[PDB]
């Protein structure tokens, strides 16, 4: 299909320009060139429908461009709202319409924010459906990268580890979680267990028991 | 002005996916609007499946084409896609869609619809109480969402009247091949006591639906 960058960055203030380019019948040979904003777990929304137009709705931060068999989309003045994927849209002939492989635009100057870390045991009621599971949740971090450890008493597990890849969230900082699924007798053979989040080379640890 | 997607989310291989689409705020006659549908599939970007207009004027995407059947009802105001021999390639979040002009540009795009296609059997997720783990006059608290297929759930607190202080997390896919999620809320650490805390947990593959109220462990 249309040809965009995987990814593409700035910083708050600063302009950034993503590409989309076209084969001769499709970005060259019309002028109709439509652009998405996707905030993830949302619908995408419309920015651009003709290469230079704007939608009533739309922000004069972004503007659209073209040249030859290429087709530029500019944000101009970037916030930490802009940061989400965006897509490009041409038609291919009368018959048929296409879509850019979508760029990842993160904003680049932005402040560290530490993350909050609730830990959670198993619940009484579930373990005596014959099952255990420790619930790590973090939010409220940026930038959108962390990494997670599970200790049974002082030692590392690696067995029961599930953990989610991070996301944008509607403060426009970022979630995570991260579940330990146990059997109820290792959970209540050990002293103690612990869950370890590094962040920007800053860690935090909660640990539970199940004395508790 | 708002558009609604409704069918089945679970669908087995080399069987058709039947989804419908609602519209309000429009008529679905005007000059001139076509209306549509386009797709976004994990591991990609979107894909134009296509869009149709009265009396019956569409378009298709090639490949597409051959599987792909559409039908406009205006009397409706319902419009309804097919697609047959689906494939796991077909697995994708569906966006109804108006398209606007021939049509090269959509808006508005509905919230969309999630279909999974695999020949796994659908299961209702089991919830769990997360007891509040404090910061000073202000707990959380929540519910653990374990072992569903195929996605989505849905959760809100009290019946809708809690929105304050709501956060729900992303799902896991596991090992297993079920997922998992948990929703937590912020709330005054005196309220514990004395107001009662519900999850309501929707999942309309399984038809389940779920409030789980959660108590403070003692
Ligand atoms: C697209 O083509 C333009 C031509 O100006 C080029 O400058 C740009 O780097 C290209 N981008 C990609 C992703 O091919
Ligand atoms: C239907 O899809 C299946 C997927 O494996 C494929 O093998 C088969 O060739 C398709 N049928 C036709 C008639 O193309």
């Amino acid at each position: 299909a249309l040809t965009q960058p995987p990814s593409a960055s700035g910083s708050l203030g600063q302009s950034v320009t993503i590409s989309c380019n076209g084969t001769s019948s499709d970005i060259g040979g019309w002028n109709f060139v439509s652009w998405y904003q996707q905030f993830p777990g949302r619908a995408p929304r419309l920015i651009i429908f003709e290469v230079n137009k704007r939608p009533s709705g739309v922000p004069g931060r972004f503007s659209g461009s073209k040249s030859g068999n290429s087709a530029s989309l500019t944000v101009s003045g970037l916030q930490s709202d802009d940061e989400g994927q965006y897509f490009c849209s041409s038609l291919f002939g009368r018959w048929d319409v296409v879509f850019g492989g979508g760029t990842k635009l993160t904003v680049l100057g932005q402040p560290k924010a530490a993350p909050s870390v609730t830990l959670f045991p198993p619940s009484s009621e579930e373990l005596q459906a014959n099952k255990a599971t420790l619930v790590c949740l973090i939010s409220d971090f940026y930038p959108g990268a962390v990494t997670v450890a599970w200790k049974a008493d002082s030692s590392p597990v690696k067995a029961g580890v599930e953990t989610t890849t991070p996301s944008k969230q509607s403060n426009n900082k970022y979630a995570a979680s991260s579940y330990l699924s146990l059997t109820p007798e290792q959970w209540k053979s050990h002293r103690s267990y612990s869950c370890q989040v590094t962040h920007e080379g800053s860690t935090v640890e909660k640990t539970v028991a199940p004395t508790e | 002005v708002q558009l609604q997607e409704s069918g089945p989310g679970l669908v087995k291989p080399a069987e058709t996916l039947s989804l419908t689409c609602s519209v309000s705020g429009e008529s679905i006659n005007t000059g001139h609007y076509y209306w549509g549908w386009v797709r976004q599939v994990p591991g990609k970007g979107l894909e134009w499946i296509g869009h149709i207009h009265y009396t019956t004027a569409v378009l298709h995407n090639p490949s597409l084409k051959s599987r792909l059947t559409i039908k406009i009802y205006t009397l409706r105001n319902q419009i309804t896609l097919r697609l047959s021999n689906v494939t796991a390639a077909d697995t994708a979040v569906y966006h109804c869609v108006r398209s606007g002009g021939k049509p090269h540009w959509f808006s508005p795009w509905g919230p969309g619809i999630h279909v999974t296609v695999s020949s796994a059997s659908t299961k209702g997720p089991s919830v769990f109480p997360l007891a509040p783990s404090t910061s000073g006059g202000t707990a959380a608290l929540g519910c653990l969402v374990k072992d569903y297929f195929p996605e989505p759930v849905t959760v809100s607190w009290n019946s809708g009247a809690l929105t304050s202080g709501v956060h729900t997390f992303p799902a896991v896919l596991q090992s297993s091949g079920l997922y998992s999620l948990s929703s937590v809320v912020t709330v005054p650490s005196s309220s514990l006591g004395t107001q009662t805390y519900i999850c309501n947990v929707n999942h309309k593959p399984s038809n389940t639906k779920v409030d789980k109220r959660v108590e403070p462990k003692s």
